[PDB]
């Protein structure tokens, strides 16, 4: 009962990563939850969006492990505000 | 009349290869064999100039996987010059791709699409580009909603490397060339380590020629088109018609390549040599329609063998074209003297056999199983290359038990 | 190039077997065969070294009733050495038996049980005893209602006579040693008098060897086990990596029994044995993979008279693995010159045979009824025993009819 109570949460708390982290450890987060796109935070504290991370990104890139901060969108990077429709 | 009845023949299931003494694994076994001086192959395998089997799909396929593949005669002399041509050209990494305007609708993009391209470029004087990707987001409506603005393009004459990167860096795998380089297009590039290629590095490819008045100008457009080997294929080679035609082509065009018409005597072999013929290709009746209705055939594994004997005593090339069934049976019919097998039935249903219609999937699959029973084989047979498995390996009589 | 198909080859259906004059009937024939100076059974068969066949209780059905079984190699080093050791100590009359406590439950014991043992002995550091027939009497409740005030128990080192007896007197069928004996143990310690033995009295039991890196480890553990034979089992035996395992094993291990992989010509019969192996395992394709896969084979029963012609020269054994269907297979095996015959996919469906899962009951049953059909051949041949069966008999060739 609880599980179909809880199943539309509306994700107010998103998965996020950092430039720190290696292009594995988005990986990681993609095939575990059946992910397809992490949002790149500049600090774990003042989570501030600076990227984002997907698989068609991954497929232009041989498997490496370079900053995901050079693999990473951030020039032409959409988002939207809180309470759009 | 007397030696009327004498003869004896074999076929494959009459034989078994003898395992020997094996100092190499099945896949360290060198499967490359040299018809001629100028038509080599890294795998002994042929796609049929049938109809069912062999257009510039196969061809390509073929060549790109080490064998080979001869372009079927039943079409214009035209056509199968441009199927040659279309052989010939690819592997380049597109001078000509399919365009459309602002004024058409996405239902036109998708069905040029399905036809299996990903991107169409956007009259007779570059606008934009559509692709599958831009489809997800679209509702036929009209191709004007399209990539407009960000639109990367190269110069022509970027080089590969000159690309590979401007797609990496804008994440496009489309590139034109204001022509067009994909990333397919470059990736294919190195997929087929293996491909057969002339000596300009082209892919190698045959063309199908029958007996008829015209194939002295068919001929000449396929020449013209650089086909690599001319098949003169007929039901019965040792024919006068056909010692004639092949002749004829060799004395008008000296160094090119000749596969001539079925034959299944070594007597048969020497008439197509003598007359000019480089590769003689062996199958007369390999319960088919030629011992049902004229009483005529040649056990496939006798006619190989007494075919490839008397061939190289002249130093020339046996194809074997007959009832290959299994993987095991090309062993054996390399085993009997043949430098190659032809293959029809078994890669008529393939994914690049002509038309839409029993689908096998891509031809790589059937290909790869038929050359690994090969490699299996020569491994039991310690097999080190293909002379090895042609000139030292034995066979046992098996009664049919 | 022209001995290349001169070679005829006999299979099992090719031959009959020609009746001679007999002064034996069939059960007072002799079915023992010394394979080595220290591997003599007293029944030709040995189940085969695969998954589905030979694990421990396979190779103890087996050689209690005089054959052999070859512990499969699809299991770690540990485990396999494990399972020989389980066979080399078996028909002792056990050190490590079962056991519960008082705490557990009735529905832990049954289960224990169902998993063939009747009797379950009742922490770290005995209070009652456990059977089927107090199970009648019971509703799994608790362990602690178990027989726990008439206690029989024995010491530890008490003779089997010492037994059947202490057992008769108290009509109980468990005795616990503060280990165990029970009455099928005493039982079977005599229903088996053809058992095939070591010297010192121990099942006999094979292990089977591949050529890998660690094989060499492998052989060590069987070796540290007690194995009696150890069996290089590969496709292709002919090739230089397993002469070379052979030799390798041979130099370390000088009195270790050897057989070694699949071979089916004399010339490689004499390459296994100049390697070091005690006995060749004969079968390569005897419509099976090796056949239509690589077109490699040779008829069965040609295979074992050329591969034993060539190995009673050096004085050495032949075993025949491949083909056998009826039990009338294996006196043609046989007298072909085989001294063995090996079967696996007889055996695999039977109840000793590894796993669950097509079910054939006791293997007993299938080994009475293949060594049955062997008594009634050689008793038609006049074979005194296995050699004269290998010796003198003789065969018919038949056409197909
Ligand atoms: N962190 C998280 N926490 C909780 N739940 C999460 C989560 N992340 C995902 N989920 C959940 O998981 C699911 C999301 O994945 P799905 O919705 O199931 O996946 P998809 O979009 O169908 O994937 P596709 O493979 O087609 O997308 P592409 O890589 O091309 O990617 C889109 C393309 O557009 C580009 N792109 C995307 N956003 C961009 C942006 N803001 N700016 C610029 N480019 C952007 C990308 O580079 C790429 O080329 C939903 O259930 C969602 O709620
Ligand atoms: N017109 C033509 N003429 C002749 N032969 C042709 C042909 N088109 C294709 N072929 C042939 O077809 C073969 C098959 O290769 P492709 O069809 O290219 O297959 P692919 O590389 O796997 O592409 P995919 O299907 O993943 O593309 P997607 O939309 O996901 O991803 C593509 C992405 O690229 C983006 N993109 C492309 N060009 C862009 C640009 N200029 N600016 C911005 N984005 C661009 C799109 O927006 C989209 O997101 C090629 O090798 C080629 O030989
Ligand atoms: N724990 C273990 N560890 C390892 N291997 C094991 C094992 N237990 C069995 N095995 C193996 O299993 C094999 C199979 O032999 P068993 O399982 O012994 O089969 P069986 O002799 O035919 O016994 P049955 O099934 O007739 O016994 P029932 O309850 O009718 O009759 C038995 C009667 O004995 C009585 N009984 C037993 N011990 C008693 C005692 N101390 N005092 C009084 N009664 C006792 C019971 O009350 C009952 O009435 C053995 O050969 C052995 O190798
Ligand atoms: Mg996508
Ligand atoms: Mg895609
Ligand atoms: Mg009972």
């Amino acid at each position: 009962v609880d599980k179909v109570k809880r199943s539309e949460r509306g994700i107010t708390n998103p998965f996020f990563l950092t430039p720190d982290h290696q292009v594995f450890d988005a990986e990681h987060l993609m095939g575990k939850y059946r992910i397809s796109g992490v949002p790149i935070v500049n600090n774990e504290e003042d989570q501030k969006l600076v990227g984002i991370i997907t698989n068609r990104d991954l497929r232009f890139i041989a498997d490496y492990s370079m900053k995901i901060s050079d693999v990473m969108t951030k020039e032409e990077l959409v988002t939207a505000s809180v309470g759009t429709t | 009349w007397e030696s009327k009845f004498s003869k004896e023949g074999l076929t494959f299931d009459d034989v078994l290869l003898v395992p020997a003494k094996s100092e190499v694994l099945p896949r360290d076994v060198d499967l490359s064999v040299e018809l001629t001086k100028t038509l080599k192959l890294n795998i002994p395998v042929i796609s049929a100039g049938m109809d069912t089997v062999t257009e510039s799909a196969m061809a390509i396929a073929m060549a790109r996987q080490g064998g080979l593949g001869i372009i079927h005669k039943n079409m214009s002399i035209e056509q199968q010059a441009e199927q040659v041509d279309k052989v010939k050209r690819s592997e380049r990494g597109i001078t000509n791709p399919f365009f459309l305007t602002p004024d058409h609708q996405v239902f036109d993009a998708e069905h040029l699409m399905g036809k299996r391209i990903s991107g169409v470029p956007i009259e007779e004087d570059l606008v934009g580009i559509i692709t599958n990707r831009d489809l997800r987001f679209i509702s036929m409506k009209i191709s004007d909603v399209m990539t407009k603005e960000e639109l990367v393009t190269a110069s022509v004459g970027t080089t590969l490397d000159e690309a590979e990167k401007i797609l990496q860096k804008h994440k496009i795998e489309k590139l034109p060339l204001v022509g067009l380089i994909t990333i397919k297009d470059i990736e294919k590039v190195i997929e087929f380590p293996n491909s057969s290629k002339d000596i300009h590095g082209r892919l190698i490819v045959g063309a199908a020629v029958g007996v008829t008045g015209d194939t002295m100008t068919r001929v000449k457009k396929l020449v013209e088109a650089n086909v690599d080997v001319i098949v003169i294929d007929t039901a019965h080679g040792h024919s006068q018609g056909v010692l004639n035609t092949v002749t004829k082509i060799r004395e008008t065009y000296p160094e090119l390549n000749i596969i001539a018409g079925n034959v299944a005597t070594a007597e048969a072999t020497r008439a197509l040599i003598e007359a000019g013929a480089d590769v003689v290709k062996v199958g007369i009746g390999p319960i088919c329609t030629t011992r049902v209705v004229a009483g005529v055939g040649v056990p496939q594994i006798t006619a190989i063998y007494d075919c490839a004997t008397e061939a190289r005593k002249h130093g020339k090339t046996i194809i074997a074209d007959g009832g290959i069934k299994f993987s095991g049976d090309i062993t054996k019919a390399l085993a009997a003297g043949g430098h190659a097998v032809m293959l029809g039935s078994l890669l008529a249903g393939t994914s690049e056999s002509p038309g839409e219609t029993p689908y096998k999937g891509p031809v790589e699959e059937t290909v790869y199983q038929l050359v690994g029973g090969l490699r299996s084989g020569m491994g039991y047979c310690g097999s080190k290359d293909l002379r090895a498995l042609r000139e030292e390996a034995q066979f046992i009589r098996m009664t049919g038990a």
